[PDB]
C-alpha cells in the first residue's frame, strides 16, 4: 500500500555522503511564508546551498 | 513498456527491475528498520546508522568508497522514516555495475571500528541542530511522544544525553536483528532483471529470516508543552484514525483534501480550503492552517496543524475545530467530495513522474503489501469512496481522545481538556 | 521573658520583636513575592532578584556593602520559596544598628545598573547547575508544572532560553508591584521594640499599599516524563488536598506521619513507617519511599515519593499506593494515631530551638495569618484531630485526579492512567 | 498559620554574600544510604562540602 510521502505528514530525514543532509517528508507548511516578516532563518551549516546547485545542470 | 517485473525470492526478498532506456540509472534498497524498533536502552542507534554509510566495510575502505564513487560522478544517499530505511545509488548506465557492489558492502557487511565511530559522535550534534532550525521538526517529534507510550514515540534524532555514548556493539546488534532478508526490497530503474537477481545472491549467506518483531503502538492521550523564545506558536491537535491498507484509510485521505492540505497557486488564498476559509473569517493576522494525516502499519494520526501569533493561538485552534464538527453532523456538499477526489488522484500521478518518486512508491508497496498495483487500480479506489465515509471519518475524530504538542510563547494556548 | 511583642502599623506592616539577652542578634524582612507572582513574559525575574542583593543601591555602593559588612564579621542572606522571600542579617549586639541600615537599602531602594545586571546574567547559569546536581530539585519543579496550569507551576530557577535576557526594566517592575507595605513583616530577635519601629518609618514614603496579587492556581492533572542517564528513578504521585490554615490541613499533617515522613534513628529500619514496611515486603533492592506534603495559601499537594532502581520502579509505586488504600477503607489502629501526634508535636518544638528556626516561624505566621500564636496553642490543635479525619483524608487522595513526574530510565515506570 | 518548612516539602533556595548558596526543605530523602551506593554528585561548578563548618571559633 501507499507510503507516507502520500498523506504528507510523517517527516522524513535524508543523509548524503556527497550532498547536504535533509529533513522534509512533510515540514514546509506552505502558505506559512505568506505571513509577512517571515525572515529566512540563516542556516549555520549553510546547507542546501541553492539546493546544491553547484554542479547541477 | 515492460511496466514492471516482480519477483519474490525464496527467502522473502522482493526484487523489482524495470527497463527504461534512459542514460542514467537508479538502484534502491528498502529495509524495515527505523526508530520504531529501538527500546529504552539504545535510543539514537538509528540516527548513527544513518550517518555511517561511508565508513570502512569488509570489501572497500573509507578511502575507496569516497574515491571510487566520486571518480565516475556517482551519488550515495540514505533516507529513513519511523518505519523504514532506504539506501539509494545512481550514475550513468555503463557505470552502474560498480556502484552496485559498493551498496552491498555498506548495508550487508559493515565494520564499526572504535576510532571512526568515536570521531562520528560529533556529527550527531551537527545533524540534529541543522534539522531543528525548522520549528516543524521538533513539534512533530514531541507530538509522537505525546500520542504514544512506545514504539512510535521515539524520535528520528538521538537524544542529547545520549550523544557520545552510542557504542560499536549497539550498532552491530541493530543490523544483525533488523536488516534481514524477509524485510527488504531491491528495486532497480535502469537495470535488467537477471543481473539484479545475480546481485542479490551475494547476501543470501546469512540473515535469511525474519528479524526482531516490533511492539504494537499503544495510544496515550497526552500533552507536551514547550515554552521558548520563538516568534510564532506551532500547535498540533490529533486523534487516532486508521492503519494503511484499509477501506477507512482512503476516506481519511479524501477528508484531508476536503479540509485543505496545501497549496496549488503560488501566493494564492486557498479558495477550496474549508479549514482556511473558516479560520480567516475572524482572524485577520498572519497565520497558516492545514490538515495533518500520517499513516503507519498498525495506527495513524489525523488532525489539524496551526501556525499563528502567540496572542491569537486560541482563536485559531478553536475556529479550526468547529469546522470539523460541521462536517460530522452532515453538512457536506457533493461537489466538494468530487473536487477533492481530483487532487488526490492528480497528486498521486505527479508524485510518480520523476525517477526518485517512482522508485519511492515501488519500495513502499513491496514492504507494506508484497505486490505492485498499477496507478489505474489506485485511481479506482479513490473514486469508490462514498459521502457516507467522509462523514464517518469526521465522527471518529470529534469523539476520540485527543493529543497535543505546542511550542513558542504558550501563555494563550488552550489545554487539551479546555 | 517578654515572649513576643507584636504591632501592626497603619500601613499593614507587621513588626515583631523579642528581647533576649544573647550577645548575637538576627533581623529578618519577610515579603509576599516568589515565583508564584510572575506571568509568561517575565519568567526568571525572581531568581535574578535573589542574586542581586549586594549590587549598588542608592545609599551604599557595591564596595561599601561588601566591605562594611565584612568589617564587623556580619552576614547577609536571602531565602525565598514559591510564596515568599526573606532577607536576613546578623552580627553581634553592638553592631546591629549598622547592618540594619544596609538591609533597608538592598530591599527598599535598589538601582539596577546595566553593566552590573549584564555581568550578573552568567551567575544564573552557575546557580541553576549547582542546584540541579541533586535529582530532587528538578523532579519537584516538573511536578509543580504537571499539577498546575498557572501560578504555582513556575520554577524557582530561570529557564534556559531566558538566561541573558532578563532586563533591568523587568527587575524595576517586580519590586515596584510586589515589595509593598501590606505584604511585609519585620522581625527582630535581639533588638528592642521602639528602635525597630523607628527603623521602619524610613520606607513609609511610598509603596504603602497592596501590590500585584497572584492568579488563583488551577489544578491540571498532568504527567511529565524525563528520560536521562541517571542511575535511579525519582518519581512522585500526588493529588490536591488542602490549603494552610484549615481544619483539614492538620489531618493531612497527621496522616503524613502515620505513613512515614523521614528518619529518627541513624541507620534505622523505619519501624513505625507503614509506607516503608509495605514496600519492603516484596522489594529487596535499594529503595527509599516517603510521604510528600506541601501546603500553600489556596491549595496543597499530598502524595508519595519513591527512589528506586529502574527495573523496580513499578513494583515500588504500586506497593506504596495499596497501603494508602488500606487506610481509607478503615484499617486504622488507635495507637498509630497517638504515636504520630508525638512526632508532629516534638518536631514542631525542635524546629524552633535555634535563632533561625524561631525567626522563620514568626515570619510565616505574620504573612499568612497576621497574628502570633504560642506553641501551646499549636500543640492543642494537633491533639484535637480525630480518627474520623485521618480516614477522610486518605479518601480524598484515593478518589482524586492524580499528577506525576519522573526522571531516569523510564522504561518500566507506569503511566498515570495505568 | 504554619510554614512551608514545618509540615511541607517545597523548596527554599538560599543565596548568601559570604557563604555558599543552597536550596532545600524536603530534598534529602534519607534512609537511602543504609541501602547501599548513592554517590555524592561530581561537581564542575564546586559547591559547599561541609557548608561552612570551618571557623567555629
Amino acid at each position: 500500500m501507499l507510503s507516507v510521502a502520500s498523506r504528507s505528514g510523517p517527516f522524513a530525514p535524508v543523509l548524503s555522503a556527497t550532498s547536504r543532509g535533509v529533513a522534509g517528508a512533510l515540514r514546509p507548511l506552505v502558505q506559512a511564508a505568506l505571513p509577512a516578516t517571515s525572515e529566512s532563518p540563516v542556516l549555520d551549516a549553510k546547507r542546501s546551498f541553492l539546493c546544491r546547485e553547484s554542479l547541477s545542470g | 513498456p515492460q511496466d514492471l517485473e516482480f519477483t519474490r525470492l525464496p527467502n522473502g526478498l522482493v526484487i523489482a527491475s524495470l527497463e527504461n532506456y534512459a542514460p542514467a540509472s537508479r538502484i534502491g534498497l528498502f529495509i524495515k528498520a527505523g526508530s520504531r524498533y529501538e527500546d529504552s536502552n539504545n535510543l539514537g542507534t538509528s540516527h548513527l546508522l544513518r550517518l555511517a554509510s561511508s565508513l570502512t566495510t569488509k570489501g572497500a575502505s573509507s578511502f575507496k568508497i569516497t574515491r571510487g564513487i566520486e571518480a565516475v560522478g556517482g551519488k550515495l544517499s540514505v533516507t529513513s522514516t519511523r518505519e523504514s530505511m532506504a539506501y539509494t545509488v545512481e550514475c550513468l548506465r555503463d557505470d552502474i555495475e560498480i556502484l552496485m557492489e559498493f551498496l552491498l558492502n555498506v548495508t550487508a557487511a559493515p565494520e564499526f571500528r572504535r576510532w571512526e565511530v568515536a570521531a562520528l559522535q560529533s556529527q550527531l550534534r551537527i545533524d540534529k541542530a541543522v534539522a531543528f532550525q525548522n520549528p516543524q521538526a521538533q513539534v512533530l517529534e514531541n507530538l509522537h511522544a505525546a500520542a504514544y507510550r512506545n514504539a512510535l514515540a521515539n524520535s528520528l534524532y538521538c537524544p542529547d544525553y545520549r550523544i557520545g555514548k552510542v557504542t560499536p556493539d549497539q550498532l552491530h546488534y541493530y543490523v544483525q536483528n533488523h536488516f534481514t532478508s524477509a524485510r527488504m526490497a531491491l528495486i532497480g530503474l535502469g537495470v535488467s532483471h537477471p543481473v539484479l537477481k545475480q546481485v542479490a545472491e551475494r547476501f543470501l549467506n546469512m540473515r535469511g529470516g525474519l528479524g526482531l518483531s516490533g511492539a504494537k503502538a499503544k495510544y496515550r492521550g497526552g500533552e507536551i508543552r514547550d515554552q521558548n523564545g520563538d516568534s510564532l506558536v506551532h500547535a498540533a491537535l490529533v486523534a487516532e484514525s486508521a492503519a494503511t491498507g484499509s477501506a477507512e484509510a482512503n476516506a481519511f485521505s479524501v477528508l484531508q483534501h476536503v479540509l485543505g492540505a496545501g497549496p496549488h497557486v503560488k501566493r494564492g488564498s486557498n479558495a477550496t480550503s474549508s479549514l482556511y476559509q473558516a479560520v480567516a473569517k475572524g482572524v485577520h493576522q498572519p497565520f497558516d492552517v492545514s490538515a495533518f494525516n500520517a499513516s503507519y502499519s498498525d495506527s495513524g494520526l489525523f488532525g489539524i496543524y496551526t501556525i499563528s501569533q502567540a496572542a491569537s493561538a486560541g482563536d485559531v485552534i478553536k475556529s479550526a475545530y468547529d469546522q470539523v464538527k460541521a462536517i460530522a453532523q452532515g453538512n457536506l456538499s457533493n461537489t466538494d467530495v468530487q473536487a477533492a477526489k481530483n487532487k488526490l488522484k492528480a497528486g498521486y500521478l505527479m508524485s510518480v513522474e520523476s525517477s526518485e518518486g517512482f522508485l519511492d512508491e515501488v519500495g513502499s508497496q513491496a514492504l507494506v503489501a508484497g505486490s505492485y498495483m498499477q496507478p489505474s487500480t489506485v485511481l479506482q479506489q479513490i473514486d469508490s469512496v462514498a459521502d457516507a465515509d467522509v462523514i464517518n471519518a469526521a465522527k471518529k475524530f470529534v469523539s476520540g481522545r485527543k493529543s497535543m504538542a505546542a511550542s513558542g510563547n504558550l501563555g494563550h494556548t488552550p489545554f487539551v481538556d479546555e
